[PDB]
């Protein structure tokens, strides 16, 4: 017929190469920002083509005047989707609407290869998995939503007011100027009426009187704002603020409750969707492998150079060659004298000319083009030449940074390294067989990337001027297609909320709401999908006798006990040395002499061990050589401060060791001896990964000193704290010619050597902290030049590049071999069930002998009177149905409450939850009369009676306190009952309550891991408590929040234990010198000097606690996902 | 941004005779305040003359009236809704010119402008 | 930052003392200009009259016999923001034994909201010849002794009959 000429077309590959070159040439150009009018006629090209291809297959699948062809093709749908609103758009005045018809076209980019339809599709089936998951997250966070609204409820809108001298109340609290505004924020100040809160300054009042602490945004005066607030704590972007504005209004003491989400929302439902995502991919990976003259002269020459000594101290040699070569990469400073820049650069000629050497030899002795086989002599080559180019040039603007590309040298390392070897192998599984599925990332993200702008760009230009000061656009916006780029990397990354009020304030709510959550949900699943493929492709008379007696002394549970006593008293003799302690002058001279008594003990019982297990036994003992040496530090302290020598600046700064104190009740205590026992197991395999790691970041941070060496240098106008524009000072000459309003500031956090370099990797790295880097390294230009607003602007796809390998396949590596180190541990070597002990073990078997329990229908029937009629028409179906219906409602009836509602309102909520507490009353009586006799064989029925009384006690104490005595803060607490009261919904909704006792299986050993980390925590606090309590009040660090006290710190290491905001923390105790802090402020009521940290022990101090605690939460992490596997595998 | 968007048409015929309604009005982003607006109308009447006066509005209700061209103008704007114009009290055949719109808005920094030649037709 | 301490009661005669008096801010960032009085009243006096005045960066006195060339300054150094009101007493006597009132007047900046507050501290001081230990300190000091002694006596005690039992029970072979 006629349709068999366009069938060849059709399936010709040609055609198919065309579609995929004319669909990739679009997508270069719907990047374009600012179309020119030429474009324009390209652009009717690209449709016409579309409709090419649509007309082919339109023509292909229907014969003798059909219709549709291409329609049970779910793609095809897409395709006829572009085809037909492609020539509705041509209809201009048919509108603002484009942003709707380019995006459908920004699509279609999934299709260019097949290949990526099997990805999608079994994207698809891996979110189908996340049903129970998903629906136990939302369950969750609009529990914890409903708690975070009826507590906080419009307490972050308090404010400082000022105090009239005195229309009124009309305009005054919406002038916005009669509020406290602090300095540099554009925010108006948060406060509180309680105790243990933000304080409002003498002159000023708070007030519930404004907007919420943004652009009014996601507070908790609703229950969707509330939701919003709380999916923001359950991804932990940036909620750091979020802590630090509920704590300024509702008081420190509401704290519990993050900690409560923090550990609840966001640890556990995190670990529970990459669980059943993991669990996924492994069933996928399983179903998809268990389905399948002058020649004489050469050859004599070669006859030597291959012969030239292989093994033995050249190859060897070679390779020390390499390491010499990266260490003379790593001693690049910034601040660089001649005889040493000189030194660097003829070290590396002489390399370079080594490996030149080297190839040339290589390849006289294997053939000129026989050589380029092994394929790391093609890389050898490549880098070599580079090498090669880069010397040979020397006069390349901007394009010199291409010099770093001999760090590349480093990776020959991989060819007797074999943990770096398994690195390159995850890079080359990333590019290779699971490309396709990184491709697809790259396409959604670009996708995303030019969506966001046809939606957002335009508006990013115009309605500038609402989110900014200076109304020019926001470093992170969308409307060139790189920052649009960046902004969805960004939310990749995790912090999505920051831009996301950018975006809501510009073009709308619903539409960057609706923009975003599909970011963010799409893109870190094909992220997170990603991570687990690579992670999955992985693999006589006296001395006995008296021994005896002081032995059986120090085994004794008495002796123990009471040691155990003294260890929590003297641990906690230190959280009293507040910045508050010489105004109490009781509390300080008695623990003063607690510490001689609690050093007094001891040493006595360190004593008795020693005459009991004996010399050699003792100092045989970790735990106990740890012990000694604490002790030997205690008594160094009281032989000094008894001889006199206690204001020495030795002796005192050794003084502040006496945190170290709690740490020997890690012997004491069972939870922590085994947690540090396998921690210190699986350390060595830890720390080869860590060598990995530090290599590569140091190829990375050689190369970030070679691209940002000291450029960061900016001027700062002394009066405001500000940059200078270019045109009044361009360079370091008159920045230095402009009087002493210039300070040439740096940044504090640099490149200048490969030590500031692993610094501010490790920001960029832990994503908390890269603000300033990235800043400032896109506005570095060149040396001694003042940086430019975005002047060297494309430097952020190297952090961008970082991220993806310094961040994203390193942290791979470490968790696929702390999974492989793990798994060896519990089957092979040990016991199945680490972090806890034996008695936990004993809990942990009969609670998994409690779970697999059910009735064998021990309920007879009532005795008389209509009392069976009941109890067998309640057991049915309609009855629990009911029961949950009416659940939901009074969940329905919940979520309408709001702040500022009418009391009529009010009035209302409180007649229809009485209805309800009175149908779960008459129905928990119900299950009562069918039930009389016991009514307790099931644990959901007496949770069900606990609360309906905790219900009806509450409801009573609320009409008590509206009578009486009245407090709102306690009415807010104790109004909580109805929190279980929608709780109850666990009892029937299946898959919740699989999670949820996976949840109480994995209880105990996340109580030892965190019982550990919290005697870290307070180690630290109280390290930073001797100090830190004395820095400045830098942008982290403020009077609600910093190491003054004991609480203030904890709380601040709570912060820090999510690895939140320690950027912040760190930045003013990196104040080192006059011109940033002063080594001579006499505080008021204090004898100390000085108001900054030391800035070595403040990096040793933030680096460790961030080490210790990824450490403890890949623990707890490892703890969870076991607890899932074995419940479901 | 390059200016402020005007959804100005090129050229508007109105018959002589009836009640005559001049719109301009702009698609700002904005949120409108009644307060600081800026509104200034121009026209052009040889190659490079110097403008004097066309229209009022820019701190409140102001009005010119003036008897150079015509009697006429009658506020029927509403700026609550990125809205606002204008009226004419007749249309007489010494109604004809370039009469532009030229806007300010506050909290933005763009002089948007939109140019209409009033005349009219049968 | 700043925290409030009561100022020691009992002084020494003929030695030195401190009289400490701190209006810690409620917030520490507000810039301020703070000045303050001291108004004492002797033991066997009931009223509170003006001695001792201090401005920016000079104190002035009244020509009270009681203080001249006896009190010096030791407040915050120059700051313009005071946040700490000592005065240093040299060679205490008895006739300044007594109630000492601290006002305190700071005068805080804002934006453009200026605000005079006053903030009063009563301090009370008694001269002693003596300077005789705080009850606190001896209670502490010999309760330290009676817990080390008791825990030595508990812990020989703890010998003696585990001493006794092995005794009793080893001495069968
Ligand atoms: C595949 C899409 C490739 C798009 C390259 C950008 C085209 C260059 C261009 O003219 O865009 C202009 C701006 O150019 C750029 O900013 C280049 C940015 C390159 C970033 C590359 C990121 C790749 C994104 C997918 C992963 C628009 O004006
Ligand atoms: C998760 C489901 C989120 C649904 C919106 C949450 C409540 C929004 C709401 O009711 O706003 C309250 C007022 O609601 C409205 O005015 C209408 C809201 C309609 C928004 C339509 C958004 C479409 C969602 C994707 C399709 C305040
Ligand atoms: C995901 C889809 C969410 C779609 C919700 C569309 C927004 C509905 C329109 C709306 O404004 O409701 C807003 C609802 O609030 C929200 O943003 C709901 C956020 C739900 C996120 C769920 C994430 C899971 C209320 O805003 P407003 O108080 O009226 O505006 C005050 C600003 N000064
Ligand atoms: C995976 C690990 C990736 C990298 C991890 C940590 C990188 C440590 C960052 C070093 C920054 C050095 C910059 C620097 O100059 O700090 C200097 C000293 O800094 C240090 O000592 C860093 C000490 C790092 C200790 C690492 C703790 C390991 C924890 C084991 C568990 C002092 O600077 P200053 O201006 O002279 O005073
Ligand atoms: C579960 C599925 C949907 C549950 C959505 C619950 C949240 C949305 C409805 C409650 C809500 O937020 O509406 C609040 C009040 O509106 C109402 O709820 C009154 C209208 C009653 C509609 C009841 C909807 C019942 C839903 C099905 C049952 C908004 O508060 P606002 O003070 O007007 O906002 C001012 C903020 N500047
Ligand atoms: C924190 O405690 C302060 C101290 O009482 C509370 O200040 C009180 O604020 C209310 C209004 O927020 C004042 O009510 C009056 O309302 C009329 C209009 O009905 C208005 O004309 C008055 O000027 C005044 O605003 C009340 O007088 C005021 N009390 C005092 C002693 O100043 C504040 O509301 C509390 N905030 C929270 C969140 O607990
Ligand atoms: C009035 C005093 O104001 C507040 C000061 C901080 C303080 C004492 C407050 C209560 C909770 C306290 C917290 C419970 C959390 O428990 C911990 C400890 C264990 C962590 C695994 C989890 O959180 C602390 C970080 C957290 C905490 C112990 C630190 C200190 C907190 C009161
Ligand atoms: O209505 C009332 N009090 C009330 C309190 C809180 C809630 S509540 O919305 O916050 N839900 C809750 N669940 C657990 C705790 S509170 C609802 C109602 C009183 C009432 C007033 C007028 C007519 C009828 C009753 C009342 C007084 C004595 C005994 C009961 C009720
Ligand atoms: C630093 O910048 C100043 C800018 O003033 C340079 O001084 C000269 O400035 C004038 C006008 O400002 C320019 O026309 C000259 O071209 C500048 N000199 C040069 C050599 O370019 C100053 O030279 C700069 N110095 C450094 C070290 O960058
Ligand atoms: C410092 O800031 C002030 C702000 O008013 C400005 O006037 C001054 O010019 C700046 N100083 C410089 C850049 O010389
Ligand atoms: C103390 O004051 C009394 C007032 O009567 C005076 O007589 C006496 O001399 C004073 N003594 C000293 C040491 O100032
Ligand atoms: C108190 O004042 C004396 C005398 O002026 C001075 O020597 C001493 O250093 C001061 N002490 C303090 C803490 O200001
Ligand atoms: C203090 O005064 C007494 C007598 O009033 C005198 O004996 C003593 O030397 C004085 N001490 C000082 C330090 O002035
Ligand atoms: C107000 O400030 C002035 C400034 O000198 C001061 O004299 C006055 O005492 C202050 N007001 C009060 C009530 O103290």
């Amino acid at each position: 017929p006629v349709r068999k000429i366009a069938i060849k077309i059709l399936v010709h590959s040609l055609f198919s190469m065309l579609i995929m070159c004319t669909i990739l040439t679009n997508c270069v150009f719907m990047t374009l920002s600012n179309p020119p009018d030429w474009t324009k006629n390209v652009e009717y090209t690209f449709t016409g083509i579309y409709t090419f291809e649509s007309l082919i297959k339109i023509l292909a699948r229907g014969f003798c005047l059909e219709d549709f062809t291409f329609l049970r093709d779910p793609w095809n749908w897409l395709d006829f989707s572009v085809i037909v609103m492609a020539y509705v758009t041509e209809f201009v005045s048919l509108v603002s609407a484009l942003r709707t018809f380019r995006v459908l076209r920004a699509l279609k980019t999934i299709s260019v290869i097949p290949g990526l339809k099997t990805i999608v599709g079994a994207l698809i089936q891996s979110v189908k998995k996340l049903s129970d998951v998903m629906i136990l997250t939302v369950f969750c966070l609009s529990v914890f939503a409903l708690i975070g609204l009826q507590l906080f409820m419009g307490n972050l809108r308090n404010k400082c007011l000022q105090w009239p001298p005195s229309f009124n109340w009309k305009d005054y609290i919406g002038d916005d100027s009669h509020f406290y505004v602090l300095d540099g924020q554009k925010d108006p100040l948060l406060c509180g009426n309680g105790s243990d809160a933000g304080q409002c300054p003498e002159g000023y009042i708070c007030v519930k009187a404004g907007r919420n602490p943004n652009y009014g945004y996601t507070s908790f005066d609703t229950f969707s704002w509330a939701f919003l607030s709380l999916f923001r704590l359950m991804t932990q972007d940036y909620w750091e603020n979020l802590y630090q504005l509920t704590l300024r209004a509702a008081g420190k003491t509401y704290m519990i409750f993050f900690v409560l989400v923090i550990f609840l929302g966001s640890f556990y439902l995190v670990n529970l969707i990459l669980a059943v995502v993991a669990m996924a991919y492994e069933e996928q990976n399983q179903a998809t492998l268990e389905e399948a003259d002058c020649c004489d002269a050469w050859l004599k020459v070669k006859h030597l150079v291959n012969l030239i000594v292989m093994d033995p101290f050249v190859d060897l040699a070679i390779t020390i060659c390499i390491v010499l070569n990266t260490l003379f990469m790593a001693m690049e400073h910034y601040p660089m004298t001649e005889q040493f820049s000189s030194v660097l650069t003829v070290g590396n000629l002489v390399f370079t000319g080594i490996f030149t050497a080297e190839m040339v030899l290589k390849i006289i002795a294997m053939d000129p083009y026989y050589y380029f086989q092994e394929g790391w002599n093609i890389f050898d080559g490549i880098i070599v030449s580079l090498s090669l180019m880069e010397l040979g040039l020397s006069n390349v603007e901007g394009l010199s940074v291409l010099r770093s590309f001999r760090l590349l040298r480093v990776f020959k390392l991989a060819k007797s390294w074999p943990t770096l070897n398994m690195l390159i192998k995850i890079i080359g599984n990333s590019v290779g067989a699971l490309g396709n599925l990184t491709l697809v990332l790259a396409i959604i993200v670009f996708i995303f990337a030019v969506v966001g702008m046809q939606l957002f760009g335009k508006s990013y230009k115009e309605c500038v001027c609402k989110i900014n000061d200076d109304c020019t656009l926001p470093r992170w916006h969308m409307n060139d297609f790189f920052h649009s780029f960046l902004i969805v990397f960004r939310v990749l990354c995790g912090e999505w909320i920051e831009t996301m009020w950018d975006c809501m304030e510009v073009a709308g709510q619903t539409m960057c709401l609706i923009v975003f959550m599909l970011v963010m949900v799409i893109g870190n699943l094909v992220v997170l999908n990603l991570f687990l493929a690579l992670l999955l492709s992985s693999f006589g008379k006296i001395w006995w006798n008296l021994r005896k007696t002081c032995y059986s002394i120090v085994e004794h549970n008495w002796f123990e006990t009471f040691i155990v006593f003294m260890i929590l008293l003297s641990s906690g003799a230190l959280a009293f040395e507040d910045i508050y302690i010489e105004q109490r002058k009781t509390i300080k001279t008695m623990l003063e002499y607690a510490d001689k008594v609690f050093t007094y003990i001891f040493i006595l019982e360190m004593l008795l061990k020693w005459v009991a297990y004996g010399f050699q036994t003792y100092f045989t003992n970790a735990w106990c050589w740890l012990d000694f040496l604490i002790v030997d530090v205690s008594l160094v302290s009281l032989v000094a401060n008894a001889l006199g020598y206690s204001e020495l600046g030795a002796i005192k700064s050794l003084r502040t060791l006496r945190a170290l104190r709690p740490l020997r009740a890690l012997s004491r205590f069972e939870g922590m001896r085994v947690v540090v026992n396998a921690l210190v197991g699986a350390i060595p395999s830890i720390m080869n990964v860590l060598l990995v790691c530090l290599i590569f970041w140091l190829i990375f941070s050689i190369m970030g000193v070679n691209l940002f060496a000291g450029k960061f240098y900016h001027c700062v106008n002394m009066t405001t704290g500000n940059m200078f524009d270019i045109s009044d000072v361009n360079n370091l000459s008159d920045c230095q010619a402009l009087g002493k309003q210039a300070r040439w500031k740096n940044v504090k956090v640099n490149f200048d050597n490969v030590g500031a370099g692993y610094l501010a990797l490790l920001q960029v790295a832990t994503f908390k902290g890269w603000m300033d880097i990235m800043y400032a390294a896109v506005d570095s230009r060149d040396v001694k030049l003042q940086p430019v607003y975005e002047e060297n602007l494309y430097m952020y796809l190297y952090f961008v590049i970082f991220i993806i390998f310094g961040s994203f396949f390193t942290l791979n590596l470490f968790i696929g071999v702390i999974i492989d180190n793990f798994n060896q541990q519990k089957k092979k070597f040990g016991g199945q069930d680490i972090f806890m002990t034996e008695e936990q073990k004993k809990y942990y078997n009969a609670m998994k002998k409690l779970g697999s329990k059910k009735p064998q229908k021990p309920i007879p029937r009532p005795a008389n009177k209509f009392q069976g009629m009941v109890f067998d028409f309640v057991t049915r179906q309609v009855f629990d149905i009911s029961i949950m219906i009416l659940i939901c409602l009074n969940m329905v009836t919940m979520m309408v409450e709001t702040d500022d509602q009418g009391k009529y309102m009010t009035l209302v909520l409180s007649r229809i939850n009485l209805v309800f507490i009175v149908l779960f009353t008459g129905e928990f009586v119900l299950k009562l009369v069918s039930l009389r006799h016991y009514y307790f064989t099931i644990g959901w029925n007496i949770f069900d009676f606990v609360v309906v009384i905790l219900s009806i006690v509450g409801m009573f104490l609320a009409e008590m306190i509206e009578k009486y005595f009245v407090s709102p803060t306690l009415f807010r607490v104790i109004r909580l009952a109805r929190i279980g009261r929608i709780l109850r919904l666990i009892k029937g909704a299946k898959g919740i309550r699989t999670l949820l006792f996976a949840l109480m299986m994995s209880l105990p050993a996340l109580f030892n891991i965190g019982l550990l980390l919290f005697l870290v925590m307070f180690i630290y606090a109280i390290f930073g408590m001797s100090n830190f309590a004395y820095v400045k009040k830098e942008a982290g660090i403020d009077d609600m929040f910093n190491f003054e006290t004991f609480g203030n710190s904890m709380i601040c290491l709570f912060q820090i234990t999510t690895s939140a905001g320690w950027d912040g923390l760190l930045a003013p105790i990196l104040n080192s010198a006059p011109p940033d802090c002063d080594p001579d402020t006499i505080h008021p009521g204090s004898s100390v000097k000085g108001d900054c940290g030391n800035p070595s022990v403040g990096i040793f101090f933030f680096v460790s606690y961030i080490i210790i605690s990824f450490l403890v939460v890949v623990n707890m992490y490892i703890a969870v996902i076991l607890e899932n596997f074995s419940v479901a595998t | 941004g390059r200016s402020m968007e005007v959804t100005v048409p090129a050229t508007l015929n109105v018959l002589n005779g009836s009640d005559a309604r001049l719109p301009c009005t702009f698609n700002s982003c904005y949120t409108v305040n009644h307060k600081q607006f800026s509104l200034n109308w121009t026209y052009q009447e040889c190659n490079n003359c110097s403008e004097e006066m066309f229209l009022q509005f820019r701190m409140k209700i102001i009005n010119l009236k003036l008897e150079r061209f015509q009697d006429r103008v009658e506020f029927s704007g509403n700026p609550s809704k990125y809205d606002v114009s204008v009226m004419l009290r007749n249309v007489q055949p010494e109604d004809e010119g370039i009469y532009n719109c030229y806007i300010m808005n506050p909290p933005d920094r763009h002089r948007g402008h939109g140019k209409i030649h009033l005349q009219v037709l049968m | 930052g700043c925290v409030e301490v009561d100022s020691e009661t009992e002084a020494v005669y003929g030695m030195t003392f401190k009289i400490l008096c701190i209006s810690c801010k409620r917030r520490s960032e507000t810039n301020a200009e703070t000045f303050t009085e001291w108004t004492f009243r002797q033991k066997g006096t009931e009223e509170f009259v003006k001695i001792l005045r201090y401005e920016n960066e000079v104190l002035q006195l009244e020509e009270d016999e009681r203080f001249e060339g006896r009190v010096v300054w030791n407040g915050s150094r120059g700051t313009k923001d005071l946040q700490d009101l000592s005065i240093f007493i040299t060679n205490v006597t008895y006739n300044h034994s007594g109630d000492y009132e601290c006002h305190v007047y700071r005068l805080l900046f804002f934006e453009n909201y200026e605000h005079n507050t006053s903030v009063v501290k009563k301090i009370h001081i008694e001269v002693v010849d003596k300077a005789n230990r705080d009850m606190a300190s001896i209670v502490s000091e010999i309760m330290m002794y009676v817990l080390i002694v008791v825990l030595t006596i508990w812990l020989v005690a703890e010998m003696i009959y585990c001493y006794k039992k092995i005794a009793a029970a080893t001495e069968t072979a």
